[PDB]
């Protein structure tokens, strides 16, 4: 299993960004015990699933916006208030 | 420790 690192570009819509993050520094972690951001959804043809995001991946920046060391509410802040377009750094395992 | 999920 690679650990892969891929940018995903989320163009903002009336439907938001079409996500759900869970985790945080401080928070109970979604994977093991790393309690970093992970995306818990993505909806269904919204903009995260068009730019390719999946559930599981985690998010390492937001438009050049480090969130590895976040805590939830921070990470909420930036994916809301820091653009139309959002570019995601983003980790995966991959086959 | 809390457990947060959002939606965004």
């Amino acid at each position: 299993s690679r650990l892969e690192q891929y940018e995903i570009h989320i163009e903002r819509t009336a439907a938001g960004l079409g996500l759900s993050i869970a985790g945080g520094k401080g928070s109970t972690p979604f994977k093991g015990d790393d309690d970093g951001i992970f995306i818990s959804r993505v909806t269904e043809a919204g903009p995260a699933d068009l730019a390719g995001l999946k559930v599981g991946d985690k998010v390492i920046k937001v438009n050049g916006i480090v969130v590895v060391d976040a805590d939830h509410y921070q990470a909420v802040q930036v994916l809301k208030a820091c653009g139309a377009v959002l570019v995601l750094v983003v980790q995966r395992e991959v086959t | 420790l809390p457990s947060f999920e959002t939606a965004l």
